[PDB]
């Protein structure tokens, strides 16, 4: 049936687009594959505190894999390095009440926020 | 064989309109067009045999017509996008 | 709330009116059961059914009595393929077929084998179109059937039936074909493309759901083991209550896509290029499945590289479509026929499935067009495979994860 | 536009320039429509205009001018 979480996220979209990945203060996660059909892009900009102060995405997948790193691009604005990594797939999934055939969606946009957070942090020495 | 041609306007106007009423923009459309199609189409026709058999397959259909019509009235459902 | 336009004719047609027509008197005072043979609620059932069956029958150039009423194409391929192979399971043991065909077809060769038969699953070429030659090599001494569909219902593309059949015939092997999406659509004469077996689908041709048939040929006599256990009802062949009302709606909707089969060609061509053309005209990177020359025009299926399938369905949000991802596809498998004719994995991802019916208007097409013109910019600029071959990154250069 | 949307809907329905349809034109002799035309064109009339224009009527709806005259009469 129609989902009203997940369509949200693309007939309002909001953070698509990119941040500049040579910034220090800029971490970038890139999972996912084109053949497996779901490619998340999201990049988050730390301040010199450590707050996460802006994040972008841009993904190739279906409305839920949309929503999922969408969702997980708005929920790191504000929050420290150290509190965007307790952000589980399971709070996005609930969130959007994700069905179990897109869980997967969910896990991958977890996935995303920590390869960004794991590239700001090797980029701070 | 009855005048054909009277005949066959009339029934031309009398499809027309009827389908016209179809509540469904897929059946409106195409009955509309096939009837305004079909009549071109065979406007050429002599044979007064061949004449009148199309005339009577088209009574048959404007049967169908009116029948559908108001089946297709006593359950409507809403309009499509693009009638907006 | 406003409806979306019906743009997914393979999937199923709306009931043509004049179908419905035919049908309504069984459903109300005409309900006799047709086998009922002492009383006329049962002599005018029966009539209506027999009536249909020459109604199919004559569309595709058959004898009334080769006519087995069944429920669906479904069952019909089932029966093709079990029955001639369980028929002749004491000298026969092989069948062929083809990796693109529908599921029953492949799903029920997948039980044969499990039976010990041996299949050969043919591969297609990246037209979709079977390698007339490589049939012909697989033929064995103990083949007994060939199955290959007449138009594909995924990617429309044609096979060569009339060519298939002269095969089989001159080697003395039975030939099926699942006609669910070419029946009333494009010519076929049993007579002419040599078929031995035949399968029909009431709701891919604007009858009712619930129905269809299989033609099965009488000379020179095919023998099928029957499947459905019962009274022996189409001559022991599909035992159970022959439905009437569904059965006249069948026959229904045969004789009316035999006189508008020629108009309905021609008018599905001409939206069917101009969808084509306006959507290649106005996107780059949009690749049709299947090849143009052999293939029916009301089935059009186009890869929108970078952008994912589903998400171009939900974007059209007021178009009733279907794709090739693999979540929105009964949410299990992704697209074995894309995968045949070589699909790179990602673009098959990114297909979507047009369909063009009797009943589709120039403005539907046009609306169509320009949400999916519109759509597929949109999510290309939310798409990180877009962003990175415009800035000149090639895809397949990189380690994914 | 004016009681001439009636120039509109001859001109639309038979193809034919705005230019050429004036108040002296008849549909068949100077406008080239059979007589399957002239049915959808009375018909475009009533829709065009929501009035009801009966057999009797109709076959005298001949001209350009029959058509506005018609229309102008009936509201
Ligand atoms: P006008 O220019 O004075 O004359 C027009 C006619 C056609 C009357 C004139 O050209 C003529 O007399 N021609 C002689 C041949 C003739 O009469 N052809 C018409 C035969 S009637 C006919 O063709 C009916 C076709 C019915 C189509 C119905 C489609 C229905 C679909 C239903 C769907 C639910
Ligand atoms: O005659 C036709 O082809 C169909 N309709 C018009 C179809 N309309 C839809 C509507 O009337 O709501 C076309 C549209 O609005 O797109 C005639 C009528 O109005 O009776
Ligand atoms: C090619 C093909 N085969 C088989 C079927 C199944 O037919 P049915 O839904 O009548 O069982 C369909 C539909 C089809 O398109």
């Amino acid at each position: 049936a129609l989902h009203t979480q997940v369509v949200d996220h693309y007939e309002n979209p909001r953070n698509v687009g990119s941040l500049d990945k040579t910034s220090k203060n800029v971490g970038t996660g890139l999972v996912g594959a084109p053949a497996c059909g779901d490619v998340m892009k999201l990049q988050i900009q730390v301040d010199e505190k450590g707050k996460i102060v802006d994040a972008r995405f841009k993904t190739f997948g279906c409305g839920s894999a949309i929503a999922s790193s969408s969702l997980a691009t708005e929920w790191v604005k504000g929050k420290t390095v150290e509190e965007a990594l307790t952000i589980k797939n399971t709070d996005i999934a609930k969130e959007l009440c994700l069905p179990p055939v897109k869980l997967h969606c969910s896990m991958l946009a977890e996935d995303a926020i920590k390869a960004a957070l794991a590239d700001y942090k090797l980029k701070q020495e | 064989a009855a005048s054909s041609r009277a005949q066959v306007l009339a029934l031309y106007r009398a499809m027309l309109r009827e389908s016209k009423r179809f509540s469904a923009y897929n059946y409106r459309t195409y009955a509309v067009r096939r009837i305004r199609d079909a009549f071109r189409e065979n406007k050429n026709v002599k044979d007064p045999v061949e004449i009148q058999t199309l005339v009577n397959k088209a009574k048959r259909d404007l049967g169908v017509i009116r029948r559908q019509v108001h089946i297709g009235q006593l359950y409507s459902t809403d309009k499509l996008i693009i009638e907006n | 709330s406003l409806r979306p336009l019906y743009m997914d004719v393979q999937a199923t047609t709306p009931l043509d009116p004049r179908v419905l027509d035919a049908m309504l008197p069984y459903l109300i005072n005409y309900y006799g059961n047709p086998h009922s043979r002492t009383h006329a609620y049962g002599w005018e059932s029966e009539a209506a059914m027999e009536r249909a069956r020459q109604q199919v029958a004559s569309l595709i150039g058959a004898d009334p009595r080769e006519i087995i009423f069944t429920s669906g194409a479904t069952e019909s391929n089932n029966i093709a393929i079990k029955g001639v192979a369980r028929f002749y399971r004491s000298r026969k043991k092989h069948l062929i077929t083809t990796q693109t065909e529908h599921k029953c077809v492949l799903d029920s060769c997948r039980s044969l084998e499990a039976e010990g038969f041996q299949v050969t699953y043919l591969p297609v070429q990246k037209s979709g179109i079977i390698d007339l030659k490589e049939l012909e090599a697989a033929i064995q001494p103990d083949t007994s059937l060939v199955s290959v569909m007449t138009v594909n219902n995924e990617i429309g593309v044609k096979q060569p039936i009339a060519e298939i059949g002269r095969i089989c015939s001159s080697r003395k092997v039975y030939f099926h074909t699942d006609a669910a999406q070419a029946v009333g659509k494009i010519p076929l004469d049993v007579n002419d493309m040599k078929i031995d077996l035949m399968s029909i689908s009431g709701h891919k041709i604007y009858g009712p759901k619930g129905v269809g048939a299989i033609y099965i040929r009488r000379r020179p006599r095919v023998r099928v083991e029957a499947l459905q256990s019962g009274g022996g009802q189409e001559r022991g062949m599909r035992s159970g209550t022959v439905p009437t009302p569904l059965v006249v709606g069948l026959g229904a909707a045969c004789e009316v896509a035999q006189q508008e089969m020629e108009y309905d060609h021609k008018r599905i061509s001409k939206l069917s290029e101009r969808l084509i053309q306006n959507i290649m005209k106005s996107l780059p990177d949009v690749v049709m499945n299947g090849d143009p020359k052999h293939h029916y025009p009301g089935c059009i299926n186009l890869s929108f590289a970078y952008v994912e399938g589903e998400s171009l369905l939900m974007a059209l949000k007021d178009v009733a479509l279907s794709s090739g991802s693999a979540c929105t596809s009964a949410s299990l498998e992704p697209s074995y026929v894309l995968r045949a004719i070589g699909t790179d994995e990602d673009l098959a991802h990114s297909s979507i499935r047009f369909g063009i019916g009797r009943f589709t208007t120039e403005e539907e097409v046009d609306y169509t067009v320009e949400k999916c013109i519109q759509h597929v910019k949109r999510l290309r600029e939310m798409s990180p495979l877009w962003e990175m071959v415009q800035d000149g990154i090639d895809l397949k250069s990189i380690k994914w994860t | 536009t004016i009681e001439e949307r009636v120039k509109k809907i001859i001109g639309e329905q038979l193809g034919v320039k705005q230019e050429e349809v004036t108040n002296n034109a008849s549909f068949v002799e100077d406008l080239g429509a059979d007589s399957l035309d002239t049915v959808e064109l009375v018909m475009a009339l009533e829709e065009e205009f929501d009035t009801e224009i009966p057999d009797e009527e109709a076959e005298k709806i001949t001209t350009v001018q029959a058509a506005i005259d018609y229309i102008n009469g009936h509201q």
